[PDB]
């Protein structure tokens, strides 16, 4: 990986003067203006394609394991706040998980003596930059500053209408509930976070902003004990179309643009979005589906899609596309599936029309009902007679006398039915289309195929055929049918 | 396609012991509907002990609530089927079964002294 | 049954639109207001229903509001919906105004000069509880 450590022969160098002219000894107070020199050369090696990520932390670190960080804190001393607007743009960049910790150590309090200073709108994206990443670090900084009002100056930058500010302002309140557990997410609605909300996620200017106000409030969707409260905000309408509207491939066109969300994010931010997954709430797992698909993408275009096998998220994308009633979430999960290049599973389901005595004893013995495995032996069912029982059969020759017994048999024939593999039998591929009007429909397959018919020759049946030869007894399920194969009028 | 299954475990237990039961399987588990363990005591025909379907639903005879746990582990191909208070009535030879059709080959069980 | 009615250019005027919004559902009123229709009010009874349960009506405009119902007479446009079904029904328009001047009644449609006798707010970014206490008032809702 020769490469890598060769921007790091372009980069590093430049660091040989430029630590030395902040480290310049005499200075002036136009000579403050120094401090741009680096900034450009960290914006610069940030925004190499591919290469980015590795240069940037590592020249980074060298102003932390030599000493440059001190003057940053040593420097806000100045009265005057061109200074200040100037170096805390530097201090953003620079900010990374063994930086963090540093001023975790000391610099908290050095930090929120300009958070208080909320009128500037030059200085107030620096000070919603540095209360965006500061979230990362733990839980124990976010309830110190949350004491403060560390989250008042977010809270009330709402109101404000810059738009670099409110992306600042929507990734901290994202990294503040993402990282601060159960704790905070009482406080937070507490100081009525979740109805300032509304502002960021009706914009209708830039799609970054909606896609992080909701992220927001799906991770604070989570926290039942609020759940109420955060309903009626009114924002959670607003996330189930949105998604639906988006596709995340153009996202990945305009995540590549814009400079802090270029290469995009680590290890450590995307194993907290895994759990999004399987969690209750459906737009919890429709936006964390979005991201992890729109993040492969992102991260697809460079050779690094090895990060998302150990992070043990292709794991949850394989068991939750199998077995998932959301046509929404599976598609993004088959998308991103289908982008990193694995296979998409696809279920194993019992060849219910194939079957033998045996197994009709096996299955009864399953389902509880083994009081009768004899009378189903005497008779001789197999496979292909269960799936064409009645009620007469079941009432007179195999004995079910009790109808409560034959409700209970049903329930679970229906059941069993919805989940067969009739793909021995069905040519035209009717389970999937039944399926895919409603998934309760599917049982009827065997019906409209033992009768004989299929896809091609559906349009020219009426209620009268569906109901006394397919056995289809529930006028809603006819009424549908009907409509769904109606609306295709002599089509082909 | 074929799934195969080899369970692992047995042997003999004192009355009132704890034994544990694994069953590994030729593909994922939460790719396959429902997986089920039954019990064959030698001169009976078979029953069922517990079944575990896709979304984690359990079920049990009547004759096993209580002593009897079964659970899917997805990080390794295996589910579980786990004793925990014996009887000598409870001696036979366990089979696990996948969908309802795929057996497996069995393991014996005894329990005395 | 909503309070509060708020009427908005679907382009501009949305985000401070939402900003009235939340400082007004901070104080405790049911309010209504529409998302993601691009002119599908042309169903006969959606515009009625929407009119009808509103109790107030707050016309907020953004600077250059009012130019297509402008020069139309016709009841094609949404905002124009909205202006003559309360006015028919007798509601109060209490508009508030930021960056807009009041056009020439002329080249205003002839039949919604009504509106031009109710009295506004200018919009304030920096005292924004100065306006929404004055806002409070005068809502007979
Ligand atoms: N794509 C990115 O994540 C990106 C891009 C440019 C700058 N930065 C800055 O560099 C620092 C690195 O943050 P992470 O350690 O979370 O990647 C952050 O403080 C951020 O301000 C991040």
């Amino acid at each position: 990986g020769t490469e890598v450590q060769d921007a790091l022969e372009r980069a590093l160098p430049e660091l040989q003067q430029a630590l030395s002219a902040l480290k310049q000894a005499g200075g002036a107070r136009a000579v403050g203006a120094g401090l741009a020199e680096v900034f450009q050369l960290v914006e610069e090696a940030w925004l190499l394609p591919a290469v980015g990520r590795e240069v940037a932390q590592g020249l980074c670190d060298a102003i932390r394991l030599d000493g440059g960080l001190d003057l940053l804190l040593r420097l806000l001393q100045a009265p005057e706040l061109e200074t200040r607007v100037q170096a805390a743009r530097l201090l953003e960049q620079i900010l990374v998980a063994e930086n963090r910790d540093r001023v975790a150590r000391i610099g908290l309090g050095v930090i929120l003596n300009l958070a208080k200073e909320r009128e500037p709108v030059e200085l107030a994206r620096s000070v919603a930059g540095i209360l965006e990443h500061m979230f990362k670090h733990s839980e124990e900084t976010c309830q110190r500053l949350v004491a403060a009002g560390g989250l008042d100056a977010v809270l009330y930058w709402c109101r404000r209408t810059d738009p670099a500010l409110l992306r600042h302002c929507a990734l901290a309140l994202g990294n503040c509930a993402l990282h601060g557990g159960q704790a905070v997410q009482r406080r937070m609605v507490e100081k009525r976070a979740a109805e300032w909300l509304f502002p960021l996620a009706f914009s209708k200017e830039d799609e970054l902003l909606r896609l992080h106000a909701c992220l927001a409030v799906a991770v604070l969707a989570t926290n039942k004990e609020v759940e109420r409260e955060v309903e009626r905000s009114g924002t959670l309408a607003l996330v189930e179309p949105l998604v639906a509207s988006l596709d995340p491939g153009r996202f990945a066109r305009c995540l590549v643009d814009a400079s802090d969300t270029s290469q995009g994010r680590g290890p450590d931010d995307l194993q907290r979005l895994v759990p999004l997954l399987d969690s209750n709430r459906l737009e919890a797992q429709c936006i964390g589906a979005f991201y992890l698909c729109a993040e492969a993408a992102i991260k697809s275009l460079q050779g690094k899609t090895k990060v998302f096998s150990d992070i043990g998220a292709i794991q949850s994308l394989k068991r939750l596309v199998s077995y998932s009633t959301n046509g929404t979430k599976s598609a993004l999960a088959k998308r991103a599936l289908r982008l990193l290049g694995e296979e998409v599973p696809r279920p194993i389901l019992p060849s219910v029309p194939s079957w033998k005595e045996a197994e009709v004893q096996t299955w009864l013995q399953q389902i509880g009902f083994s009081k009768y495995c004899e009378s189903f032996r005497e008779q001789q069912v197999d496979g292909d007679l269960l799936l064409r029982l009645t009620e007469e059969e079941l009432q007179t020759d195999l004995g079910m006398k009790s109808g409560i017994t034959r409700k209970r048999f049903f329930r679970e024939l229906t059941e069993l039915k919805t989940f067969a593999n009739y793909s021995t039998c069905d040519r035209s591929n009717l389970a999937d289309w039944l399926g895919s009007l409603d998934p309760r429909f599917r049982q009827y397959t065997y019906g409209l195929v033992s009768c004989g018919l299929d896809r091609s020759l559906l349009h020219r049946v009426s209620e009268q055929q569906l109901l006394e030869d397919c056995g289809i007894h529930l006028g809603v399920h006819r009424a549908r049918i009907l409509t769904a194969a109606r609306e295709m009028l002599h089509s082909p | 396609m074929a799934v195969q299954l080899v369970e692992s475990g047995g042997g003999l237990v004192q009355p009132g012991g704890s034994l544990r039961l694994s069953c590994a399987a030729s593909v994922s588990i939460s790719r396959i509907y429902v997986m089920a363990w039954y019990r064959q005591a030698p001169g009976k025909q078979r029953e069922v002990v517990a079944v575990i379907r896709y979304d984690g639903t359990t079920n049990y005879p009547d004759s096993v609530k209580g002593r009897f746990t079964i659970s899917r582990d997805n990080a390794k191909n295996t589910v579980y089927l786990q004793m925990n208070s014996l009887k000598p009535e409870d001696t036979a030879v366990y089979y696990c079964n996948a969908n309802v059709e795929t057996w497996g080959q069995g393991t014996q069980v005894t329990v005395s002294s």
